[PDB]
C-alpha cells in the first residue's frame, strides 16, 4: 500500500539499516581508528563489508512520502515541491505563505 | 608549543571535564564522535521517515 | 621668509625656531643623508631644488638630550613614536644632522623592515651555520655607511685579526675602511663586515676614540616577526639573521660614548594593524624588554603655527597651485581633510 | 559640564549612525572613539565629513563625537 | 614560567635586571664603590618606575601612561 | 528610481544661498519660493561644496574607473596631477628666465586645456545605403565633444603599445602632450575633422 515499489523498496533499506546500526557503528569504531593493529583492522573490514546491502545508510534515498518523488524534496516536510506547493497555495501549512519582498 | 605547566594544565582540565585524556590524534578522535552521537539510521527521522 | 629660519646649524636650534623651516645644503645631504630620508621628502626636494626641516618639539627635545649627554654614562635609547605620517623620521632625520655636523660617527638603519622581508638571496652564513647572511641588503647599507663616515673611516683601525677566507684576512690595525671595502667589493662578505664594523664602533666608542650615534628607524623590526622562508617553506626568526642579531646588539645599554636614537614605525611593518602606533603595541614584549629602559619622545601632528608655517613653505615654493588654496577657505579645508597630519597635508597638497 | 549640544540620527544604506554635535568646538571628530582621520583613511570619507559643516562655514567651530 | 603568568610581575623581571645593570654602569662612571642591591633598588625613584612598568605591562597602553614610564626613566638616567 | 518624480535634484551651491534678496529678480525670487515645498534628494557622494571640487576631474575619475573602484580610480587621477605638476617644476627649473613665463605649472589648467585641444569639433555616423555602408559627417553637441576628448585619452592610455608604464606616467605623458597639440589623442581629433571632410558630399543623407 505504499505508493509503489520504489518506495517499498526504501522503507525495506530504513527497517534494515535501523536494525543493523549498532553492529555497523561498532565495526566502524574499530575501523576508524589508528590505535588497533592493523591485523584486526583488516578484519573489520571484511566484516562490515559481509553485511547485507542494505544495511548501508548511503542507499537511503529522501523520497516524497506521498508520491515517491526521489528529488525536488523539501526535508522539513518530506514532501515533493509539487506536493508541498499543492498545500501550501491551498493554504493547509500553517504559517506558510507566497513570499513578496 | 605548551609549556610543561600549560600542557599539564590542560590535561588536568581535561580530566575535570570529561574529556580525552591521552594524547589522541584526529582520526582516532572520530570514534569519539561515533559514540557521542546516534547514527544516522537511529535517528527518528530516517527510520520514521515514511508514515 | 615667515616659514624659514636663517640658522641652518641643528646645534642652535632652539624653541625660537619652532615651525620655521631651515636648510640642509646640498653637501649636507650628500654625506649625512645617502638615505633615511623619507622617500615622498626626497620627491620634494628634487622638485623645489632645496630640502628644507621644519624645526619641531620632537627634534628640540631630542636635541636638548643629546647636547646634555653624560659621554661616561651607559647610551641611552630614545624611541620616537606617534601616529602615522606625523613626521618621526624626519624628527630622526633632524637629530641626525646635529650629530654629524658634531664629528660624531654615524650608524644610520634607515628601515629595519627592509631587512626581515621580500630577500631574494637568503644565503647561509659561513661564521655561523645557524644564521642566515643577507648579501643584498647588507652590501646596500655599506655603500651608505661609507658615504657617510669616509673622513673616520681610516682613523679608525681594528683591533683584532678577522678571516675572511683562506686565502684573505683582514689584519689587526688595518683601517676600517678595509672592512668596509671587503663587504662592498664581496658581497659574500657584506653581512660579516656589517657585523664587524658593530663590533667594532661599540667597542671603540667605549674606550673614547670617538662619539657614535646609533639611528634605526623602523626600530620595532628587529623583535617582531619575519616573511622570509627557508627552502622547506618554513619561517624563519628574526634572530636568526645576521643583520637582525647584530644590530640587536647595537641597542643594549652595555656600552658608552654615544646614543641610540629609534623611531616606531607601522608603515612596512609585518603582522601589526594599520592603527598601532604606541611603543609596546609596535614593539612587542620581546621589544620593549629589549629597550626598556628608554626615553620615548611623542610625535604629533602638526599644531595650529605648524601647520601655517607648513602651507606658507608651500606657498613660498609655489607648490600650491590651486586658485582657491591660498585663501582662508582653502586653508581651512587643507586643515580638516589632513586634520594637520603632516603626511596628509603633503599628499593631498601634492596634487593641488 | 554645561556644554550645549544637540543629537542626532542618520542612516545610509545599511549603516546607521548617531551624532553629538557640540555648539562651541575646534573641529574634532571622533568616530567610534577614534580621530575620523584615522577612522576613514579613504580622502573621499573625509569629504564627506567636511561637506556639512563647510557649506554653512563652519569648520573649526564645533565638536562632534559620533 | 613567565609565559604563563597572565599578571606582569616585576621583581625577578628583565626591566628589573636590566635597570640594576643601568644603575651599576653608572656608579661606576661615578667611581662611587655603594654597589648595593638593597640600596639601588629602595630608593623612591625606582617605586615610580616599578609603578609605571607595571601600568605598561597589565593595563591598557595609553598616552598617558607612556608619558608616566617617560618621566621616571628620566630621573633614574639623570636626563633632565 | 527610488525617489519619486517629486524629488528635485540638489543645488550645492554657497554663493547661490548667500546671494542678498535685491540683488534678486521677480523670477528669481519666484524660484526660491518654490524649492521651499518641494522634495530635495539627497546629495551624492560625489560632489561636495568644497573649494577644490571640479565636475570635470571627477567626471574623467569615473570613466577610469573599473568596476566601482572609486579609490583605485581616484588614486590615479591625484598620482597623475601630482606628476603633470613634478614635470612642470622640472621644466620651469631647468629653464630660462624668458621661457620661464611661458611654462604652466598648475596641473587643472594643463589638464581642461589638454582636453580642449582633443575635442572633435565634428563627427561622423555610419549610415546605410542600398545594403552598403557610408558614413555621414554631423555637427557634435558640447556633451557629445567633451566626452569623446576624456573616451580618446583614456582609450590611449589603456592601448598595449605602453609596456608596463603605471598609468600616472602614461596619463601624465598624454596630458602634457595634447596640451602642445600634440600626440596620438590629438591626431585622432584631426584624423576625425578630416574624414568628416571628404564625407562633405553626403551630408546629404
Ligand atoms: N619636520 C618636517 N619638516 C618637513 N616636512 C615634514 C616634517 N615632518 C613631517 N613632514 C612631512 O610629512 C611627511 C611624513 O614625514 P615622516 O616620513 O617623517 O613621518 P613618519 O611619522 O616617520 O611616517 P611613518 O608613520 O610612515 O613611519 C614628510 O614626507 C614631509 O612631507
Ligand atoms: N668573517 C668573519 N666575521 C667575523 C669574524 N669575527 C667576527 N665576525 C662577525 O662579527 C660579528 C660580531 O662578532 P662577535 O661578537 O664575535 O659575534 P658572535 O660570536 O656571533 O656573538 C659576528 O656575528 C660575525 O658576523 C671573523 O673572524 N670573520
Ligand atoms: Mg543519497
Ligand atoms: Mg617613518
Amino acid at each position: 500500500h505504499y505508493v509503489d515499489w520504489r518506495m517499498w523498496r526504501d522503507v525495506k533499506r530504513r527497517k534494515m539499516a535501523y536494525e543493523y546500526a549498532d553492529e555497523r557503528l561498532r565495526i566502524n569504531s574499530l575501523r576508524k581508528n589508528t590505535i588497533l593493529p592493523k591485523i584486526l583492522q583488516d578484519v573489520a573490514d571484511e566484516e562490515i563489508a559481509a553485511l547485507p546491502r542494505d544495511s548501508c545508510p548511503v542507499r537511503i534515498r529522501n523520497r516524497c512520502v506521498m508520491t515517491s518523488r526521489p528529488r525536488g524534496v523539501k526535508r522539513r516536510w518530506r514532501l515533493s515541491r509539487i506536493v508541498f506547493r499543492h498545500l501550501a497555495d491551498h493554504g493547509q501549512l500553517s504559517g506558510i505563505q507566497r513570499a513578496t519582498w | 608549543s605548551l609549556s610543561e605547566y600549560a600542557f599539564r594544565m590542560s590535561r588536568l582540565s581535561a580530566r575535570l571535564f570529561g574529556e580525552v585524556t591521552r594524547p589522541t590524534n584526529s582520526k582516532s578522535m572520530k570514534v569519539v564522535k561515533l559514540f557521542s552521537e546516534l547514527p544516522l539510521a537511529k535517528k527518528k527521522e530516517t527510520y520514521d521517515w515514511y508514515p | 621668509a615667515i616659514s624659514r629660519t636663517n640658522e641652518n646649524d641643528p646645534a642652535k636650534h632652539g624653541d625660537q625656531h619652532e615651525g620655521q623651516h631651515y636648510n640642509i645644503s646640498p653637501q649636507d645631504l650628500e654625506t649625512v643623508f645617502p638615505h633615511g630620508l623619507p622617500p615622498r621628502f626626497v620627491m620634494q626636494v628634487k622638485t623645489f631644488s632645496e630640502a628644507c626641516l621644519m624645526v619641531r618639539k620632537p627634534a628640540l627635545e631630542l636635541l636638548h638630550y643629546l647636547k646634555n649627554t653624560s659621554f661616561a654614562y651607559p647610551a641611552i635609547r630614545y624611541l620616537l613614536y606617534g601616529e602615522k605620517g606625523t613626521g618621526k623620521t624626519l624628527s630622526l632625520c633632524h637629530v641626525i644632522h646635529f650629530c654629524a655636523k658634531q664629528d660624531w660617527l654615524i650608524l644610520h638603519i634607515p628601515d629595519a623592515h627592509l631587512w626581515v622581508k621580500n630577500c631574494r638571496d637568503l644565503l647561509q652564513s659561513s661564521y655561523n651555520k645557524q644564521r642566515f647572511d643577507q648579501p643584498l641588503e647588507a652590501s646596500t647599507w655599506l655603500k651608505n655607511f661609507k658615504t657617510t663616515n669616509e673622513r673616520f673611516l681610516n682613523q679608525i683601525k681594528v683591533q683584532e685579526k678577522y678571516v675572511w677566507n683562506k686565502r684573505e684576512s683582514t689584519e689587526k690595525g688595518s683601517p676600517l675602511g678595509e672592512v668596509v671595502e671587503q663587504g662592498i667589493t664581496r658581497v659574500r662578505n657584506a653581512t660579516d663586515a656589517v657585523g664587524i664594523v658593530l663590533k667594532e664602533l661599540k667597542r671603540q666608542s667605549s674606550l673614547g676614540m670617538f662619539h657614535l650615534l646609533v639611528a634605526v628607524d623602523g626600530i620595532n623590526a628587529l623583535w617582531g616577526r619575519t616573511t622570509l622562508k627557508r627552502e622547506d617553506k618554513s619561517p624563519i626568526a628574526p634572530e636568526e639573521l645576521a643583520l637582525v642579531h647584530n644590530l640587536r646588539k647595537m641597542m643594549k645599554n652595555d656600552w658608552h660614548g654615544g646614543a641610540i636614537v629609534s623611531a616606531l614605525s607601522q608603515t612596512g611593518s609585518l603582522f601589526k594593524p594599520r592603527k598601532a602606533y604606541l611603543p609596546q603595541e609596535l614593539l612587542g614584549k620581546e621589544g620593549f624588554d629589549a629597550l626598556d629602559p628608554f626615553i620615548p619622545i611623542l610625535v604629533s601632528n602638526y599644531n595650529p603655527k605648524e601647520f601655517e608655517s607648513c602651507i606658507q613653505y608651500y606657498l613660498e615654493n609655489n607648490w600650491l597651485q590651486h586658485e582657491k588654496a591660498p585663501t582662508e577657505e582653502g586653508k581651512k579645508e587643507l586643515l580638516f581633510l589632513s586634520n594637520a597630519n603632516p603626511s596628509l597635508l603633503e599628499r593631498h597638497c601634492a596634487y593641488l | 559640564q554645561g556644554m550645549a549640544f544637540s543629537k542626532s540620527e542618520g542612516k545610509r544604506k545599511t549603516a546607521k549612525a548617531e551624532a553629538i554635535v557640540y555648539k562651541h568646538g575646534s573641529g574634532r571628530i571622533k568616530v567610534n572613539g577614534i580621530d575620523y582621520q584615522l577612522y576613514f583613511p579613504i580622502t573621499q570619507d573625509r569629504e564627506q565629513l567636511m561637506f556639512p559643516f563647510h557649506f554653512v562655514d563652519r569648520l573649526g567651530k564645533h565638536d562632534v563625537t559620533c | 614560567t613567565e609565559a604563563d603568568m597572565e599578571e606582569y610581575i616585576w621583581e625577578n623581571s628583565s626591566s628589573e635586571r636590566n635597570i640594576l645593570e643601568t644603575l651599576l654602569q653608572m656608579k661606576a662612571a661615578e667611581k662611587n664603590m655603594e654597589i648595593n642591591k638593597e640600596e639601588l633598588l629602595g630608593t623612591k625613584e625606582i617605586e615610580e618606575y616599578k609603578k609605571s612598568v607595571v601600568s605598561l605591562k597589565n593595563e591598557e597602553e595609553n598616552e598617558n601612561s607612556i608619558s608616566q614610564y617617560k618621566e621616571s626613566v628620566k630621573r633614574l638616567l639623570n636626563v633632565t | 528610481s527610488r525617489y519619486s518624480p517629486e524629488f528635485k535634484d540638489p543645488l550645492i551651491d554657497k554663493e547661490y544661498y548667500r546671494k542678498p534678496v535685491e540683488e534678486l529678480t521677480e523670477e528669481e525670487k519666484y524660484v526660491r519660493e518654490l524649492k521651499k515645498t518641494q522634495l530635495i534628494k539627497a546629495a551624492p557622494a560625489g560632489k561636495t561644496s568644497s573649494v577644490f571640487e571640479d565636475p570635470v576631474i571627477s567626471k574623467f575619475t569615473n570613466m577610469m574607473m573599473i568596476g566601482g573602484n572609486k579609490v583605485l580610480a581616484r588614486s590615479l587621477m591625484i598620482q597623475t596631477l601630482e606628476a603633470v605638476k613634478r614635470k612642470q617644476f622640472e621644466k620651469y627649473h631647468a629653464a630660462s628666465a624668458e621661457e620661464q613665463a611661458t611654462i604652466e605649472r598648475n596641473p587643472y589648467t594643463i589638464f581642461h586645456q589638454a582636453l580642449k585641444n582633443c575635442e572633435p569639433m565634428i563627427g561622423l555616423v555610419p549610415i546605410l545605403k542600398g545594403g552598403r555602408f557610408y558614413q555621414v559627417p554631423v555637427p557634435l553637441p558640447d556633451r557629445r565633444r567633451r566626452f569623446l576628448a576624456m573616451k580618446w585619452m583614456i582609450t590611449e592610455c589603456r592601448d598595449k603599445k605602453h609596456q608596463r608604464t603605471l598609468m600616472p606616467e602614461k596619463l601624465s605623458h598624454k596630458l602634457l602632450e595634447a596640451f602642445h597639440n600634440q600626440g596620438p589623442v590629438i591626431k585622432r581629433k584631426h584624423d576625425l575633422h578630416k574624414m568628416a571632410e571628404a564625407n562633405r558630399a553626403l551630408a546629404h543623407y
